């Protein structure tokens, strides 16, 4: 198996390949968002609660 | 709405074409004038016809098709027969001179000069349909000439329309009749210059066509005439989804998504049960088990591809007439109980249903019987991997012994291209290894 | 589902904001107060001011 | 005569190296059909405009998408130079031998 | 004096942009804040991403 | 009224006004000896031909046209034809001598003795007018005769009315066909006088036309007669504005001001979609759509240049039958969105519509089909620059070599003009690539 992926510049087939790219960056933020949400959901239930 | 496109590339590509429109207008009720009968059923081209026809304001059905060819004699004929009316003008594409079988000679040297017509007449049809569903490539392998052009032009509509579906219908290599020397030489670079663009390809092998046809249609010399109508019934019945209504609808959308399992690899198989005739029809009865049972047979396939050497991993049941899914689902849970089928523990389950109320038809001067149950089996097994087999063990000695590569390398291309190709099905090879491994 | 993601991310003793912040509970700390982040500091500040009343409530 | 009988090897893995890049050309210009282009989610995904929201900044992919379109014409200019000088330099070649 | 500056010409942008953190009408006066707090832009009252056909940088119109 | 004034020169430039008017008398019905029917459209001369004919009190039309040539054979011969009646006699003024191709003999040997008869005459009709919006030139930049002779004509119109634009029409140098080699010569010299004072100038090739004829009217041996029968067509169909009413009406006015985006360059291009052959048309289908896509297929435009190199400035389009802004906006739509075709961002839009509702009149006899929706389509682009190109690479070599100068200087003229008709030249590529850069 002699590796060959180091730079060159061609892209025959790039597309899909930055698509899936965008993928990890769209997941991370709403990940956060749903931590930051629990515990904001939480202060306000026990907050009504008292 | 609900349409595709036809493309027909090879004097081999032709006739089964032509069969396959005398059975679309047998049905349709379509005449050789190309005009229905007094009864109101035209208009702007939306009804059961708007699939394949373009009835427009002349009253015509102007067929979604292309004829395109590279020597004029097979076209001329057809222009001389009986539905050339019928046909449109210039949608019978012609060249002038042949391609020596040469994959090469037919994607180089000509090709340059008729894909930018092709592609025109794609365009201008493709704009006047509005779901463009997918498009019909009918193309042969073993192809006396509809190899490169076949290859060039499915590389460039793929280049322009980037989304949609891609069928691609070929007779393969006779494995122990060879009609073509560099037959393949073709077949290799067809496939390693294909299957990252094709979506769905189905194979078949013609001897087995013929060893149905003496097997059950009991006649010793069948002809053209009847191994083109049973394709073309085939055809029917995997557009009849589209063309009549049924308990359950199924798309090719369903078809390619949980038809192949993995990338790559997309290559199933097909099998007719009901290939019946007229006496044994009319003095022996039908029903869902020995229809099931027949399509099951390790025999009837039209492919040399034993269940039992090979595997299964997924099926497809289209069932055509009146059946009730009662039977059904008891015959395919008799079928699973059966021991000698094998499924993959990959796959518990692999069964698609896929029921029409429409009875399949006969023709006029037709070889088939009165048929009320009709299946398609579409199935996907690992029985291939002899397929590839035999032909790289065969492809090797004549490269290890380099004949007849002069005619190549006088048309101009080279031979890093030949051992990529063989790489490429070592690889594929290798590939059908582990997924057989469990 | 809120109530599953909470306890499956580490910390058990969430403070809760009534109950003792327990030194050891406390893994996975939040990012950086930032603007551009999911921690700006308009939630930062309040998280405060409801921790503070609620201690007297 | 051996050096015209060389050449042609070089001329066809030239002119080889022309066709596949035209292709990746309209393999990265997208399908030149705005009409059934959305099937694949058209670029804008509303997945990702949803996740732009707030926004706060958005994706370099147009960015990339351009260096990589100009990187591409770019060798599709040179090679097309070189091109042109080939059959010329040929074609006096074979006009030599016919003299000889 | 300023004058605008777009990107080169593709095939692949949409005429339109929305901007949806500038385009939300309930969450409002809170996104008008933070734009400030994290300081990235306000500008001209009328700025597009995608003008035509084509794209600017974040700096609106300046 | 709406009215304009014809000039014809060269046997070049009179026949194709001969078919030009051989098309524009059915549509009013104008029989050839002249005298409307039983029908009482006759009196002062008010009705659509009021536009061209001053049908006064002897209820003849008289066109309102000159046909100005320098060779009595052509002219003769079609006075004695069987349009004598029709045309006004000393409205045909003829020469007995020629210029052999040569712009400056013509221009300075021959031109002072006719010009005082033809500015009299068009005095004559411009007083008996009332509106007089502008005139119809036509003459060829292969002027054997016209070229020169034009040129002088043009410049002393230009001096006597500065208070109307100028419709110039060329049939134009075959790029690689030639049939003159004093064809690059006057070519030039005509060019770099009009690009200054011709208001707007269009140019077709026939090469192309040809092209077309084979294409998709089949026709294997056309001649002169379905040549200058498609450019009647052309220019019957810009004027039909004038001619008859629609729901919105268009004006030359509004081409000038809404074609010719600055000075200079105001050189389009026009073409023709729904061309096509009898049967072809019977039982095929027309829609705005592929009418529309036809009109901007690149290979359908009369001149040799490519718009994929190309980037186009503006667009406007004629639509002629029966037509609503619903399908008109919609095919807009799409095609504006279009991939391929280039806009520049100067442009927003470039889009200028007409829709009449009068469909054309096929000839009896005639070639074409009888089409319900047609259109004209004229376009601004900068693929004309590939015809300048190729001219001053001629140029350049044979007037370094400097064959004829002998024949030019034998009646008076020599090199400078020859300089600066390139260094002219010049300038126009070198603007035409600067507005082509963004
Ligand atoms: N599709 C189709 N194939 C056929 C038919 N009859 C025979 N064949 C097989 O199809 C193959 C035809 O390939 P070719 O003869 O090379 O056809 P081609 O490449 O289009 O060009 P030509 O050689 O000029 O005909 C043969 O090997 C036959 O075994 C038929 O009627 N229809
Ligand atoms: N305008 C026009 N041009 C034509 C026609 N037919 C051919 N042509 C081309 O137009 C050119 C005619 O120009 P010239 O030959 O210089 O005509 P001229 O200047 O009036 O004088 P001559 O030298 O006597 O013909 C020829 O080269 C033809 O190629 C036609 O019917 N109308």
């Amino acid at each position: 198996k002699p590796p060959a992926w180091y730079a060159r510049l061609p892209l025959p087939m790039h597309r899909d390949a930055r698509a899936q790219q965008t993928a990890e960056v769209v997941h991370a933020h709403a990940r956060g968002a749903r931590l930051t949400a629990a515990r904001l959901g939480r202060a306000q239930h026990q907050i009504n609660g008292q | 709405m609900r349409e595709c496109i036809s493309i027909h590339v090879g004097q081999a590509g032709v006739q089964i074409g032509n069969a396959c429109w005398e059975l679309y207008c047998l049905e349709h009720g379509i005449q050789p004038d190309g005009q229905m009968p007094s009864d109101k059923t035209i208009g702007g081209g939306d009804d059961s016809f708007n699939t394949f026809f373009s009835e427009t304001g002349a009253g015509k059905h102007v067929p979604r098709a292309v004829f395109v060819d590279l020597e004029p004699t097979v076209v001329d004929e057809v222009r001389t027969g009986t539905y050339r009316q019928l046909f449109h003008p210039e949608q019978l594409i012609t060249g002038k001179e042949d391609a020596a079988n040469n994959y090469a000679r037919g994607h180089y040297t000509i090709g340059k000069e008729i894909v930018d017509l092709v592609l025109d007449r794609i365009r201008k049809l493709a704009d006047l349909c509005t779901g463009l569903q997918g498009f019909l490539i009918f193309h042969s392998f073993g192809g006396g000439t509809g190899s490169g052009f076949a290859s060039l032009l499915m590389e460039r509509l793929s280049v322009d329309y980037g989304k949609k579906s891609k069928l691609e219908f070929a007779i393969y290599p006779a494995p122990q009749v060879s009609t073509a020397v560099v037959e393949p030489y073709n077949s290799i670079l067809t496939t390693h210059t294909t299957l990252e663009h094709s979506d769905c390809a189905f194979m078949v092998d013609n001897e087995a066509i013929y060893d149905i046809c003496r097997r059950n249609l009991d006649i010793e010399r069948p002809t053209y005439t009847n191994l083109n109508r049973l394709i073309g019934q085939i055809v029917s019945s995997i557009t009849a989804s589209l063309r009549f209504d049924g308990a359950l609808n199924v798309d090719l959308t369903e078809f390619q998504t949980n038809l192949v399992p993995y990338p790559r690899i997309h290559f199933p198989l097909a099998t007719y049960a009901p290939v019946i005739s007229a006496e044994k029809a009319y003095h022996e009865q039908l029903s869902v088990a020995e229809i099931t049972n027949a399509c099951f047979e390790p025999a009837n396939q039209m492919v040399k591809c034993d269940p039992r050497h090979g595997k299964y991993m997924a099926c497809c049941m289209l069932y055509r007439g009146d059946v009730v899914p009662k039977d059904v689902n008891a015959a395919i849970a008799t079928i699973k109980t059966k021991r000698t089928i094998q499924f993959v523990d990959w796959c518990p389950t692999g069964f698609k249903v896929g029921i029409n109320y429409q009875p399949p038809t006969v023709v006029p001067g037709g070889d088939l019987a009165k048929v009320q149950r009709a299946v398609c089996m579409l199935s996907n097994t690992t029985a291939i991997a002899e397929a590839w087999a035999r032909l790289d063990h065969k492809f090797d000695l004549m490269y290890a012994k380099r004949a007849f590569v002069h005619w190549y390398v006088g048309e101009g291309m080279e031979e890093g291209e030949f051992s990529e190709a063989r790489e490429d099905l070592a690889a594929l090879e290798k590939d059908y290894e582990e997924v057989g491994v469990d | 589902p809120l109530d599953k993601v909470l306890e499956q991310a580490g910390r058990h003793s969430w403070v809760d904001i009534t109950r003792p912040p327990t030194p050891r509970t406390q893994g996975l700390k939040t990012p950086p107060p930032d603007p551009i982040g999911t921690y700006t500091p308009a939630c930062a500040k309040a998280l405060f001011e409801a921790k503070r009343l609620l201690m007297e409530s | 005569t051996m050096t015209l009988g060389l050449m042609r090897g070089t001329i066809h893995r030239c002119m080889k190296f022309n066709q596949e890049m035209y292709v990746t050309r309209g393999i990265i210009k997208g399908p030149l059909l705005k009409r059934n282009l959305e099937a694949r989610e058209k670029l804008n995904r509303p997945l990702v405009r949803m996740y732009q929201r707030h926004v706060g900044t958005q994706l370099p992919e147009a960015t990339r998408l351009a260096q990589g379109t100009d990187l591409l014409t770019r060798h599709n200019l040179h090679m097309e130079k070189n091109l042109k000088e080939l059959r010329t330099t040929h074609d006096n070649l074979a006009w030599g031998l016919n003299c000889k | 004096i300023h004058l605008p500056r777009f990107s080169l010409k593709q095939g692949m942008i949409p005429t339109r942009y929305v901007m949806p953190w500038k385009e939300n009408m309930k969450f409002r006066n809170v996104n008008l804040q933070q734009a400030e707090a994290c300081g990235i832009y306000a500008g001209p009252l009328e700025d597009s991403l995608f003008w035509g056909y084509s794209e600017r940088l974040c700096h609106g119109e300046d």
